[PDB]
């Protein structure tokens, strides 16, 4: 009745089993699904809007939309090495470029 | 382990709960206890029928959850945890939905099956028994899927009977003949 | 001519209404019990054949 | 009695089901059924709803399987069972569909005689490859001088008839049938079309007026009308071209030749449009589906001419596209223009003006070379293509009200005479053998020497004249389809002698 | 069967019922909702699963409470047909509007029906003459044919139809049906009053006209099945009496627009512009139930309000397929003060191909079109420059075409009062003579006001003398 | 490859959902194969939707596809065989012939998806090429590393032009060529194959001077889209590893665009401006970038393009118009006047067409030519309404010249023996640059306007005057 | 809305509620959805032109784009004789002023 489509199945078996996030899924997030060059990650709650995130596929992204159950990253790298189930470390430094 | 998804309507909770209960060690118990707690939540006399649809917060619902597990502490530890999920997402009308879908998962692992044999009148007891004999005997039921022959009386079938169970049906209803009979004799 | 071709259609609807009149006779009686049974025994034969 | 035989037939029938997976209906109505169950389903199967309806399936979901119902929808409901038929969709194909009006399931809707099926075929039968094909080179005849000389249509190809709603659309088709009747009777079997006409989105009444017109002219012995009228279901309408086509493929395979006219491909997109929005699949450009183009593409490519190690026949396609105002930059007219190798643009004005059915001599191209028409008719019309192109340009300068070069006005006067010659009334055939004089004569300033008014009468007299006096010249043009120094000289000499009567 | 229910939702005019018993009605059944407002009649259109229908509501939707009895009629509502439906006005149900008390009938038959097949179609090209000059020239009407007109908003569309009623309904049929779908209260009252004045209704007797009327006011669902009721009265005449009928509609546009309204909510995601996807099929059925069988013969005259002067829009466009003649009327050409407002280069017929109604006649109509079109091509030229900056030959041609334009203006003999010119009737045989002359330049000297508002050629001639005065 | 099982769950047209098993899931752009008696159905993995669920787009027939039927994972993007026996035969998307010369022998294998070379690799160096056609040669000369774009109508004589291009330049070159057909007609495929078997460009010996890769329109869109990619990867293999210049050809690339529009909508994406796909840009950029002049080989792509309904201000042709370095427009009018080829001079342009790089005189004359015709075209309104007899003697002389040059753009082609019916001409790049100056300097205004029409060089044009005189 | 204004019969007391709905149309459009929808429900026009308005006359009605069908027997005979065919006469003037200028 009252449900989200960020109630995904790999997440849901963990919540039931008393397995709590523990700052792996709040800090850090992990891909639920990746489609249309829109990786949808569970986590990233301490991120600034457009802060830079580094994949475990070596792909970089920014986080334009922040949403509670999934944070909709936009890929800078290609989609080929980004697949579901991936660790997504939070670089924790928003996009900056050398100046001088 | 998942047994392969069943349902589209709230059966993801059911798949997960099922796998969480194989690692629990008992699925039979889990199911049984939920069935008696679900039944006393529905059959509440005040605000179990004038309140089943969400109308109260996530937080107000959590104090109602503390009272539910006081009525049955027996529910194990994982199926008690399944209530937190429902309270947090604040789903309640699909409380019985997940439990029936789970039921389908349990009763497959058990190797049980349910067959409905729609009729136009309550049939002979021998009629059931011969049908049961026929299906066990045949390659349809090999054992592992032991049927329940459930007669239903319906106004949907006039004359005959229609056998149903699994993915196999045999229809020796009269209605079909009457429709066609009508069509061809108006020419 | 137009009345004849129509009269042949009226003869057609008369035996169509006859199908309904027989359904009420058959389902009234314990013919409703005795021919259902006749199907039931055939139903054994078919299901054993699978 | 009629009833007794019918009751006896009904009586000997026994139901008894047995199927891979049943299902119980759960939503239905809006013409489109959706059933619950059926998880073992193969794509495109036919599943028999117990109401007396049959419906093919285009959506398969582990939730709700999307079975588009044929015909009735007002006796289909939820509570009912549906049973898989166990057959993918197929139509009877054979020499028993000649002179019969048939729907998209191949049962006669007219009852002029029973279907003799020499095979069954499938509605979707895969289009021919690169290897079977053989180059195109066989003339197709409307008995209209403009169609034949300017935009010639071969056998094993597709060339597009585009224009406004009902502006001589029927006429185009009939013109083609009528002049090719002569050849049907004739001695070459490889010159005989067993034409197949497809009618999607039109009322029963137009078709019934057409058949009458076809029976007076005795061309209904070999004609097939495959129809999915307005009343009959949205799926049968999408389904109508694909099943008209298998019957055309069978002529091509046997060594017989046919031409399949597909009216309207626009109305097939509308049918498919209904399906897609009620299975909630995102549409493409302009509210028409996002895979429509594939539908027209697989179909049109079933007109093919094959090698003599396979069929010695050829299927020819004539697509028909009807505009909903005029517009050709629309996704459904765009899609079709890509596929064909010609345009036969029908202008609104020129239809009124005297060319009927009207062929526009401005924008219109035929990508094919001119050996796709008889060799005589090409020579005589050698400079015909330039003459029309110059007449338009010159004419436009000419319209302001300014006076200019006398040389310019020779081209202006010449063109006028060619157009008037081109005009011809709808529903009249006229063999190629007797189109050869008239265009040579026009190009060779024999029809410019006489006044504008008397051009139709002169044409009519000239041909009557040739049957009596120079009937050798015509026999050669009919038999060999070319002209040489002797024949050309004779034709030039013959025209001058009788240049105005 | 009597299947009671309760009302699960009331969303818009697309109410939903939940049938409490396992017995469950089919699609296109009728249901009655009981309220202290009287009956509300609804029609089943979708089944959404677990014994819950979704109903189109064909009567108003106010005062309804969820959890209220429903009753199943057991089938689509039945309008009343017979010889004792003649001289009556009937609603969407069979209710008096004329209020001469309940309607006596023999057979009362349901609103929906299946269309007669292609083998039952038997279509003739036998003609019908009117008495209007313009009709006769451009696109004849026929007996067995279905004729179409694409009228203005509501400033000249009715007047045309009223003239048509006086000629065709008194020179053909034993019966006539007028079905006016979502028309205005003023139109219906004028037509009933007029019929009884012109003696086409005798209340004490049995009339040669019957009437179906339904306001434009009424909710979307109700307007559609005004069209259905009327179609049923025509089906009784075509089939069961087996005699030739007639059918008149002014306008059938109300049908298409109604369908587009109900469409969006139901589940059908609208096609572009805003119009429904189910347009071709919904319309289709109706247009194959209006047809000419080997029993009676339904000659129809149908009038279509063009929406925002675009005939490209999905609703007028798909209407043209179901017409073997059309005589398209531009709104503009009405505003100009030119009545009849039929465009002459936008008229077409399958009942005049190239020699079908006499070779001599076809050739005369052909030349008229070529002349008229020449002038339209030079409209640009005449305006941008002068007209004295062209040749004397093009000027003749233009002046002739300008005469033919003005000639086409013919006053009406029903709405004769309103126009301000006493009416005219011009036979088919006269029509041919008059145009014959005009093409040959036998009357290319007299004024170009002499032509406006006159019928026949002879009247132009006379009129020259009145103008001269 | 290895046993990997996913089971189908939903067939919704091209879209097929599969339920892969845990920890052996796919990736985006992988290839899934499903056994069927319709070959191997390959499903291009295009989304992950979570719950161990992949959502794929189809390429091959999906008719009578039974659900639950086990789905293998190959482990990477569609992988073809590539080599030097790609030459002389027809190949479809999967790298497998449709002309049935059996299993193509492999030297190397690759996926047909590949990256384009980064900025560090990318350079612009080019060698001017001669097509043997005068119009191209003066006014838009070809160069190595081609991004050339042949915009034109349908059946305007467009087919005829590509055919000649292959016939002259491909065989003559020591380089090979790769001819690729994207979502095109089987009629055209058999005629192009046959016609060039005689002219020898497709040698009957295995090695040839052209390849054929035909993915055609009666096949699903997924396959059409990645038919373009197949052709392009064959060219890249040549470019590096066998280290040689080639000349790629694709025909029409508008089919690539159309094929991409259909599968955007089906994956769920909502339309862009004029109904096209959103990912038109990124898709172009990856296709165009692979075709360049590296520090090994070179790829000179000449791509036929179709402009739907002669409207080229639509964002799909028009954005593409920049991305194609040597735009040419072959319009319909010019075709109708009898003037073949259909090249429009003003709208035919190239990366290299100014300076001493394409030679001073070529630029100089080419500028004088465009201007001569542009004046006559401005004067067309004036000759029609005002009259050209109160305009100057000089104006008349410029017009007579414009008319002489206009009728000197016409020539026949060797592939035009039933498109014209007169054998081809070869007018080399210096010869044309020399002949057109002659007409402008006033040296040949004693040659009639009609004695330039349908001839080769100036040597030929002078001679055709002799012939006309008698 | 509009059909809720009507002239009732003698019986209901000789009822009337005369509606003159006032429409804001930009461009003097009669080829736009909302104007033609209004015109179709109603009868006649009481068209008002910018051009005539500026040029004297407030309020300035445009006779060539005014039509009435619901008033053409409303007027009594005094207001008919004096106004003998004046509607026609300025539709004789309309033709005259097209080609006068």
């Amino acid at each position: 009745t009252k449900a989200q489509p960020t109630e995904v199945s790999s997440i849901l078996e963990e919540r039931i089993k008393g397995v709590s996030d523990e700052a792996n899924l709040n800090e850090t997030g992990r891909v639920l699904a990746v489609g249309d060059g829109i990786a949808r990650v569970f986590g990233l709650n301490n991120i600034q809007a457009e802060e830079l995130v580094e994949f475990s596929s070596g792909v970089k992204g920014m986080a334009l939309n922040l949403e509670p159950g999934q944070v909709g990253i936009v890929l800078f790298g290609s989609d080929r090495l980004v697949k579901e189930g991936e660790l997504v470390k939070r670089t924790g430094n928003i996009v900056d470029v050398p100046v001088g | 382990p998942p047994p392969v998804r069943l349902f589209g309507v709230e059966g993801t909770y059911a798949t997960a709960l099922y796998q969480a209960a194989a690692k629990n060690s008992s699925i039979d118990a889990a199911f049984q206890s939920l069935q008696k707690v679900e039944s006393t939540v529905k059959k509440n006399p005040k605000l179990g029928h004038l309140l089943l649809n969400p109308a109260l917060s996530l937080k107000d619902r959590n104090s109602v959850i503390d009272a539910i597990v006081e009525t049955h502490k027996n529910l194990d530890g994982y199926v008690v945890n399944l209530l937190k999920v429902l309270s947090e997402n604040n789903r309640l009308g699909c409380f019985e939905k997940i439990a029936s879908d789970f039921g389908v998962l349990n009763d497959a692992h058990n190797g049980l099956l349910k067959g409905t044999v729609t009729s136009a009148e309550p049939l002979d007891p021998k009629s059931f028994k011969r049908i049961e004999k026929a299906l066990s005997a045949s390659k349809l039921v090999g054992q592992g899927k032991s049927l329940k022959l459930e007669n239903v009386v319906k106004p949907e079938i006039k004359g005959g009977l229609i056998v149903e169970l699994g993915d196999k049906t045999v229809d020796l209803s009269i209605s079909t003949k009457i429709q066609k009979l009508n069509k061809v004799l108006e020419d | 001519v137009r009345y004849e071709a129509s009269l042949r259609q009226l003869e057609q609807r008369q035996l169509a209404k006859s199908v309904i009149s027989r359904v009420q006779s058959e389902l009234g009686n314990p013919k409703f019990q005795e021919k259902v049974l006749q199907q039931s025994i055939s139903e054994i034969e078919q299901l054993l054949s699978k | 009695e009629v009833s007794s035989i019918l009751e006896e037939r009904i009586k000997g029938v026994s139901d008894e089901a047995n199927l891979n997976e049943t299902g119980r209906v759960l939503a239905v109505g809006d013409g489109i059924a959706r059933v619950f169950g059926l998880n073992n389903i193969q794509a495109e199967e036919l599943v028999e709803f117990s109401s007396g309806v049959k419906g093919m399936a285009l959506n398969l979901e582990p939730g709700q399987v999307g079975i588009v119902l044929f015909g009735s929808d007002r006796l289909v409901k939820e509570g009912e069972l549906v049973k898989r038929t166990g057959n993918i969709v197929d139509v009877p194909v054979g020499p028993g569909l000649l002179g019969r009006v048939v729907d998209a399931l191949g049962n006669p809707i007219d009852g002029k005689g029973p279907i003799d099926a020499a095979g069954r075929s499938r509605a979707q039968v895969k289009a021919p490859g690169i290897l079977p094909r053989r180059s195109v080179h066989e003339p197709v005849q409307t008995g209209l001088k403009a169609v034949d000389a300017l935009v010639p249509i071969g056998r094993g190809q597709r060339e597009l008839i585009i224009g406004d709603r009902q502006t001589g659309k029927t006429a185009v088709a009939l013109d083609t049938i009528l002049n090719q009747k002569r050849w049907n009777n004739g001695s070459d079997e490889s010159k005989k079309l067993y034409c197949v006409y497809v009618a999607v989105g039109q009322k029963r009444s137009t078709v019934a007026q057409l058949v009458q017109t076809l029976e007076q002219h005795d061309a209904m012995k070999y004609s097939i009308i495959v129809a999915a009228t307005a009343s009959e279901a949205a799926p049968l309408q999408y389904l109508a071209p694909f099943t008209a086509a298998s019957i055309g493929e069978w002529f091509r395979d046997n060594g017989k030749h046919a031409l399949i006219v597909y009216d309207d491909l626009s109305k097939q997109a509308v049918a498919y449009r209904q399906l897609s929005l009620l299975l909630r699949r995102p549409p493409g450009r302009e509210a028409y589906p996002g895979d429509v183009f594939y539908l027209h593409s697989r179909l049109l490519e079933r007109a093919a001419k094959l090698s003599e190690k396979e069929g010695s026949g050829s299927l020819t396609a004539l697509p028909v596209i009807e505009t909903q105002g005029g517009d050709v930059s629309a996704y459904i007219p765009t899609n079709v223009i890509s596929i064909t190798d010609g345009q036969i643009f029908l202008e609104a004005e020129l239809f009124y003006k005297g060319i009927r059915p009207a062929i526009n001599v401005g924008l219109s191209v035929s990508r094919v070379g001119s050996a796709a028409q008889v060799k005589a008719l090409k020579q005589v019309a050698g400079s015909l293509k330039l003459f029309l192109a110059q007449y338009r340009e010159v004419a436009a300068f000419a319209q302001f009200g300014s006076d200019l070069d006398a040389s310019t006005k020779q081209t202006l006067v010449r063109g006028e005479r060619l157009t008037q010659l081109l005009k011809q009334n709808q529903y009249s055939p006229l063999a190629t053998e007797e189109q050869v004089p008239l265009i040579y004569a026009g190009v060779n300033g024999h029809l410019d020497g006489i006044e504008l008014s008397r051009i139709g009468e002169f044409e009519s007299s000239f041909l009557s004249y040739l049957k009596s006096n120079h009937n050798e010249l015509l026999t050669e043009i009919r038999e060999k389809g070319e002209l040489s120094k002797e024949l050309l000289a004779s034709l030039k000499s013959a025209t001058e002698s009788f240049v105005a009567t | 069967t009597p299947i009671t229910g309760k009302v699960t939702a009331v969303i818009g005019a697309i109410v939903d019922v939940h049938f409490e018993q396992s017995e469950l009605p089919a699609i296109l059944n009728a249901l009655e909702i009981k309220t202290p407002q009287g009956k509300l009649v609804l029609e089943v259109a979708q089944h959404l699963g677990e014994n819950t229908v979704r109903t189109i509501a064909m009567d108003g939707t106010e005062g309804l409470v969820r959890g209220e009895k429903v009753l199943d009629t057991g089938g689509p509502i039945s309008v009343p047909v017979g010889r004792e439906t003649l001289g009556r006005i009937i609603n969407v149900i069979g209710e008096p509007i004329d209020e001469r008390g309940p309607i006596k009938s023999k057979l009362r038959k349901p609103i929906h029906a299946d269309p007669p097949s292609f083998a039952e179609q038997s279509t003739s090209a036998e003609i019908l003459e009117t008495g209007i000059k313009v009709v006769d020239l451009l696109a004849p009407y026929a007996r067995g044919g279905k004729i179409g007109l694409f009228g203005g908003a509501g400033v000249g569309k009715t007047v045309f139809i009223q003239e048509l009623i006086n000629n065709i309904a008194k020179a053909h049929g034993g019966f006539s049906v007028f079905t006016g779908v979502g028309e205005r209260t003023r139109e219906g009252n004028d037509l009933y009053r007029e019929m009884k004045e012109t003696g086409v209704i005798n209340l004490e007797g049995e009339s040669k006209v019957a009437l179906v009327f339904g306001q434009m006011n009424e909710p979307p669902g109700a307007r559609a099945r005004v069209a259905l009721t009327g179609l049923t009265i025509a089906e009784y005449f075509r089939d069961e009496e087996g005699q030739d009928v007639l059918l008149f509609i002014d306008n059938i546009f109300r049908f298409t627009q109604a369908g587009s309204e109900v469409s969006a909510l139901l589940g059908r995601i609208p096609s572009a512009v805003g119009y429904q996807p189910t347009l071709a099929t919904d319309m289709g059925l109706l247009q194959e139930r209006i047809t000419t069988t080997k029993k009676g013969s339904v000659t129809s005259v149908q009038a279509v309000y063009v929406p925002a002067d675009d005939l490209t829009d999905p609703a007028p466009a798909t209407t043209f397929a179901h017409l073997d003649a059309t005589t398209v009327l531009s709104r503009g050409i009405s505003e100009l003060g030119i009545y009849p407002a039929v465009d002459p280069l936008d008229s077409k017929s399958r009942l005049l191909d190239a020699a079908v109604v006499g070779q001599e006649h076809y050739d005369v109509a052909s030349k008229v079109q070529e002349t008229l079109q020449t002038y339209k091509s030079l409209q640009d030229i005449i305006a941008i420059l002068g007209m004295d900056e062209l040749s004397e030959q093009d000027k003749l041609t233009v002046e002739r075409a300008r005469k033919i334009q003005r000639f086409l203006s013919q006053p009406f003999a029903v709405a004769e009062v309103f126009t301000g010119i006493p009416g005219k009737l011009v036979r088919l045989k006269d029509t041919v003579a008059s145009f014959k002359a005009v093409l040959e330049g036998k009357y290319d000297n007299i004024p170009e006001h002499a032509f406006y508002m006159v019928g026949g050629i002879e009247d132009v001639v006379a009129k020259a003398e009145k103008l001269a005065a």
